[PDB]
């Protein structure tokens, strides 16, 4: 600090100072007659109304905020700006590198003093802000931001003895930041901070699976409720947030184990037994928030239609969704259509696709395509697209397969040869072996049956836009896709 | 290649899926022929790094702009009518579980984004992030280290 401040009065004639109002660093630098460094923005806001004096000392400015300096105050400020942020990297290098060198903690009041240089305390003027790990005062951010850098750093140790610290911290910022805000946002971070903890000392830790699988375990069937503390409106204890990144731990290992369950063969008989007791554990609370929890990791890691195949009607891992979505699901949950990223000049084409293929009328198809803007590539691939969405989820599913050929074909046939939107030959030969399902991509015959339609999928996506897309950069991969001889 | 590129997005699986078809639909509408010389065979190697050229220029014009269009698409398919009463995309893909009518009270722990996922951070989300934010003046060992 002295060594900042006795750098500053070499640097340019005793005090480059913040801006009174802004508290920061002056930007278009106005000096005062009494060496006062201002921000242009916040004297020509200031000084207009009967305040034609100083904030600081004072002293009455006589005529106008007219002396700008060019030639010594950028530099100064720049100088000076780059000093404190080398001298920022230095104290948070040596907080980061020094202070936390071993497993044993450093002592309690080096980490109340480090807690308490985050703070700006009281000033005769906004209070109380918040800054990013600084030795100094003059540095500002006037909004008050939380960090999660000492966060991360005071649980690199074991978490029986740094709970109260991480605690009055909490305590700090909820009594003068976060008093009535959105506190959920801070949770979540805390959430994840004590998840990243325990993420390391396990992971960087050398231990087997079975012994964690037993103490987790042992966590799991000893585990009190005792969700009435920490509820209400602002009781948010450092142990509650530690048991619900604990359970959050339990079950991302538990749907872990459930994608390799559905993949492959038996769990060896002691995975069955954790698997068995976070079903009790769910079935046992009705705290289904964690349920939630375990649908969006098990839809994070694998996809829509997993979960869609485990929403199936005597699977032995229906325990794993909530008691209302099962009873009010039928059997004709039909699939995602992807392709409205288009949007909106696809989605009417497609549902007037829809309406032709539950008509027999074909002029509406035409009618949605005469009401839509971006010419004849795309227009053409939204037609080829809507076609292949309403034949496969006709042929896909098992109650109405094959329904265009119940007196059907002929109208969608008589579009074709009516408008001429997709009469071009090349396109013409891809629509017919699309209309009577001989088009070989359906039959691509993988067996695993998930992806295989995602397979599917992309590869008429990818001949669609080949089809239509007329573009110089699409004239190798057309030869890749209809002249593997010229190739 | 699928697993490959759900490992390397920080997204989840349909939203990878939603990369894919972001680029694929994206390579449409690009109509500026600038792509003169080369030949259209694939014959030399001169004219197969031009082409290299050129559609690295269309990628990198096309992966810079995603951030800002994936929550959108995000909201139009969360908000399709039929997967809409489907109460399997309701609990997951946007909208907020709270109409499932067995469930704990309101409390500042029980929202809907304390109860969310996410990622899993790895080696090739890394080098994915050293490439957007320019990693070859400012950070080139992590470049180096992560290439290899
Ligand atoms: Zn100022």
């Amino acid at each position: 600090c002295d060594c900042k401040d006795k750098a500053s009065k070499k640097f340019s004639r005793f005090g480059i100072q913040p801006c009174f109002i802004c508290h920061g660093d002056a930007q278009d630098p106005v000096c005062l007659p009494c060496d006062h460094v201002y921000c242009l923005r916040c004297i020509q806001t200031w000084l207009i109304p009967g305040q034609m004096m100083c904030p600081y000392c004072l002293t009455d400015l006589p005529d106008k905020f007219s002396p700008t300096v060019s030639q010594d105050h950028r530099k100064a400020i720049e100088k000076h700006a780059q000093f404190r942020h080398m001298c920022n990297s230095f104290f948070v290098d040596l907080v980061s590198t020094m202070c936390f060198k071993d497993n044993t903690p450093p002592e309690k009041s080096v980490i109340d003093t480090l807690l308490s240089l985050l703070f700006v305390q009281k000033e005769l003027l906004h209070r109380e802000h918040t800054k990013s790990l600084s030795p100094f005062d003059d540095v500002v951010d006037q909004t008050p931001v939380i960090r999660s850098v000492l966060l991360k750093l005071l649980l690199k140790y074991s978490f029986h003895e740094v709970k109260d610290y991480i605690q009055n911290y909490l305590t700090q910022l909820e009594k003068k930041a976060f008093l009535t805000e959105d506190k959920t946002e801070l949770y979540l971070l805390f959430i994840s901070c004590l998840e990243d903890s325990v993420h390391q000392k396990t992971s960087a830790g050398c231990r087997n699976l079975e012994q964690v699988l037993r103490e987790e375990g042992h966590f799991l069937r000893t585990y009190s409720p005792g969700l009435q503390g920490q509820e209400p409106v602002r009781i948010a204890s450092v142990e509650y947030l530690q048991e619900v990144a604990r359970v959050r731990l339990c079950l991302d290992l538990a749907a872990d184990f459930l994608s390799e369950l559905q993949e492959g063969s038996e769990l060896a008989e002691d995975k069955r037994r954790f698997l068995k007791h976070v079903e009790e554990f769910c079935t046992r609370v009705n705290n289904d928030w964690h349920r939630v929890y375990l649908v969006r990791k098990l839809s994070s890691q694998r996809g829509m239609e997993f979960v869609q195949s485990f929403s199936k009607q005597g699977h032995p891992c229906q325990w794993v969704f909530p008691r209302k979505v099962i009873a009010q699901q039928k059997d004709h949950v039909s699939l995602m259509d992807r392709y409205l990223v288009h949007g909106n000049e696809y989605k009417a084409v497609r549902d007037a696709t829809a309406k032709a293929v539950l008509e027999c009328k074909t002029l509406d198809i035409g009618n949605a395509l005469m009401a839509c803007r971006s010419p004849k590539p795309q227009q053409t691939a939204y037609l080829l697209l809507a076609l292949y969405t309403e034949v496969a989820a006709l042929y896909r599913s098992p109650n109405g397969s094959l329904h265009p050929e119940a007196k059907q074909l002929e109208a969608v046939n008589k579009f074709i040869k009516e408008s001429k939107i997709l009469s071009d030959p090349n396109i013409r030969c891809f629509a017919r072996s699309l209309v009577d399902n001989t088009l070989p991509l359906l039959k691509i015959r993988s067996a695993n049956s998930i992806l295989k339609g995602t397979v599917t999928e992309m590869a008429v996506h990818v001949a669609t836009i080949l089809l239509c897309g007329h573009n110089q950069i699409l004239k190798p991969l057309r030869n890749l896709a209809f002249y593997p001889v010229n190739m | 290649d699928l697993e490959q590129l759900t490992k390397m997005l920080g997204r989840s699986a349909d939203e990878t899926i939603h990369v894919v078809h972001l680029i694929l639909s994206s390579l449409l509408r690009v109509q500026s022929h600038g792509v003169l010389n080369f030949n259209a065979e694939l014959s030399t190697k001169g004219c197969r790094n031009n082409w290299e050229k050129h559609f690295e220029t269309l990628l990198l014009r096309e992966l810079k702009h995603l951030d800002k269009n994936l929550p959108a698409i995000n909201a139009l398919i969360s908000q399709d009518e039929r997967i809409s009463s489907n109460p399997v995309t309701k609990i997951i893909y946007g909208d907020p579980a709270t109409f499932l009518p067995h469930l704990p009270q309101k409390s500042i722990i029980h929202c809907s984004k304390i109860w969310s996922c996410r990622r899993k951070i790895t080696v090739e989300y890394l080098q994915h992030i050293v490439e957007q934010k320019n990693g070859k003046e400012t950070v080139p060992v992590l470049w180096h280290f992560l290439q290899k």
